[PDB]
């Protein structure tokens, strides 16, 4: 009951290498090397641009005037940008070029965890003299592929409406294949060795990439009401103004349970609430059928 | 608001109740078929082969 | 369609394959014996079947 | 002449190839036609008709 | 990046050779991985002794008739390849089958030995006609860590090592809450009552695993 191992891992480029499997069983090469195959593609660490910020830009379909690049199109070359970053799960970059000429990858401020695997790589063109391009290229770390559509449920203010979402890329892998071709050992009946040749764009190692590969896939072996709802909304959902807010939140106040337990007496002892802002609570919470110095009793449940 | 809990109680009352599906140039009485609702991920009716 | 060439693909014989001939105990070990690539889909064999 | 300039792309004058299940990873029983066809999106989109 | 395990986990089993266990949530693609490479592993390789060659009393070749039996050599041959046999610390073992009447052979007619265990008394092995009708053979067992035919003995019975004797796996969509689509796993097996389909299950991805723990 032999089981296998690695040798020689061929880099013949930056692109992609041969990985190779000495001791397989009678059939053993194809078992595990489809299945190497598809987690290989399916499921690895990568670090794909997701939100830019540009210039003076609203929306991904206008044309700045200095670039013959159309927006849209500076967005879908920046998503074929291959980074790699070791400590951050997600850094902001910052870009910055002027002058007539290919703006590159390398053009690129350069940060602690970044690594540029293309600096040759075309993000977009200058053509003329004074004409200058900044942006915040945000680039965070994930596994398959996350549209730009299913990004926004959540939402909670992506307000900045200069930030264009991209679409997610996250994967290393490009093309796997693999070949099993008879291995003579020294001494052996017959045994079978495992050539996988796998195309990266060089942000993953081969030995990396095969490791994680086979330790997902032995991973998944592992098993073989009363009260009302409007107290527990935030004070956001209040509208009130800014200071009344930040105020308080300052006085540990996050959720209109919190404040309707509150009296105006406590209220006003507060260092930074006058009687301007205890009438706008006051204005608001009555608005809604609500005041100070409310008691649900039971605060709070789980 | 599609609230995350709709959705199960739509999966209760999609179970039992079924749903009459219909084609373009009905003739005979076939033309007309009731199946039992799926929930499906998409904008497409997906149609059983053999019917 | 799909399905009838399916079946008629499956259900079919050629003059010489993989396990012509042989004998098998019943349909789960002639499957057996076709999902290990030992014999073919199509293949002359007398086989017990209840 | 498409045979012909097949030989000149390395690939076989079949234009037929040896095709692999990417779940059970095991071959295909008969070569199958591998190509490049153009291929054009109607505009009849379901969230349109739907 | 965390990932994704299973947590709904049934075992539907009929009888008890015959088992359909299922698994809940899988992410997407894996269901296939998982399932075919557990398939693969389960027929193509397998720990199991049956029959490997049984010598033959009244002729010496597969082709012949026993006076007392009808049925041909080969048939009881297919008999024998559906004999249950678990085998202790002794590698090969060889029983005999001794008997005789106007009745059928039986597995409970075989020879009893010290690290031999039948699962099945009832199994029938050949029958024997009017009289004394002579009978009685010597029967050979061996491993295997896959299924291995009779014409693969180049230098005869195909010897079914694998207890597998239909595996099957089923993918389809699994819904978890706000995750949109996952997959549903289900392998369907049936032995032949050597060891259970569930014990089965884990000793063959138990291989898988092996295979695997000289990289993670």
């Amino acid at each position: 009951f032999l089981k296998p191992r690695l040798v020689d891992i061929e880099q013949v480029s930056s692109t992609h290498a041969k990985v190779t499997l000495e001791p397989l069983e009678r059939g053993f090469g194809h078992t595990l090397g489809n299945a190497l195959r598809r987690i290989l593609l399916s499921s690895m660490p990568g670090c794909a641009v997701t939100e830019v910020e540009i210039d003076g830009v609203l929306h991904e379909y206008s044309t700045k005037e200095g670039v013959q690049e159309d927006i849209l199109e500076i967005l879908l070359n920046l998503k074929g940008l291959a980074v790699r970053v070791q400590g951050k799960d997600e850094v902001i970059l910052t870009l910055n070029k002027s002058g007539i000429g290919p703006v590159t990858a390398a053009d690129i401020t350069h940060d602690g965890d970044v690594e540029i695997v293309k600096p040759q790589h075309v993000i977009c063109h200058l053509t003329d003299e004074n004409a200058s391009i900044s942006m915040r290229i945000k680039v965070q770390r994930g596994r398959g592929y996350v549209p730009a559509s299913t990004r926004i449920h959540s939402e909670e203010d992506e307000r900045p409406i200069g930030r264009l979402l991209v679409d997610a890329c996250y994967s290393p892998v490009e093309r796997i294949a693999y070949n099993v071709e008879a291995a003579r050992v020294e001494q052996r009946t017959d045994l079978d060795k495992l050539v996988i040749e796998m195309e990266t764009n060089g942000t993953i190692d081969p030995e990396e990439a095969i490791r994680r590969a086979a330790t997902i896939l032995a991973e998944q072996l592992e098993a073989f009401p009363e009260f009302d709802p409007i107290l527990l909304r935030p004070v956001d959902d209040l509208e009130l103004t800014v200071r009344s807010a930040n105020c308080l939140k300052a006085e540990a106040i996050h959720y209109i349970g919190d404040l309707v337990q509150r009296t105006e007496v406590e209220l006003l002892k507060t260092p930074n609430l006058g009687k301007k802002s205890l009438t706008e609570i006051k204005d608001v919470l009555a608005s809604r059928g609500l005041s100070l110095g409310m008691r649900l009793e039971n605060w709070p449940p789980a | 608001r599609e609230e995350a809990v709709v959705w199960d109680i739509l999966d209760e009352v999609i179970r039992e109740h079924p749903v009459l599906l219909n084609r373009a140039p009905t003739l005979h009485r076939l033309g007309i078929q009731a199946f039992e609702p799926v929930l499906i991920e998409g904008k497409a009716i997906q149609l059983h082969p053999l019917v | 369609q799909d399905v009838v060439l399916g079946l008629y693909y499956m259900t079919r014989d050629c003059v010489n394959a993989k396990g012509e001939g042989m004998v098998l105990t019943g349909p789960k070990e002639a499957e057996r014996l076709y999902r290990s690539g030992l014999a073919s889909l199509h293949a002359r064999v007398k086989v017990r079947i209840t | 002449e498409i045979k012909e300039l097949l030989k000149l792309g390395d690939l076989p004058t079949s234009g037929q190839i040896r095709l692999y299940d990417g779940r059970t990873g095991e071959q295909f029983e008969r070569p199958v036609t591998v190509g490049y066809m153009y291929m054009l999106k109607l505009n009849h989109l379901v969230d349109d008709k739907m």
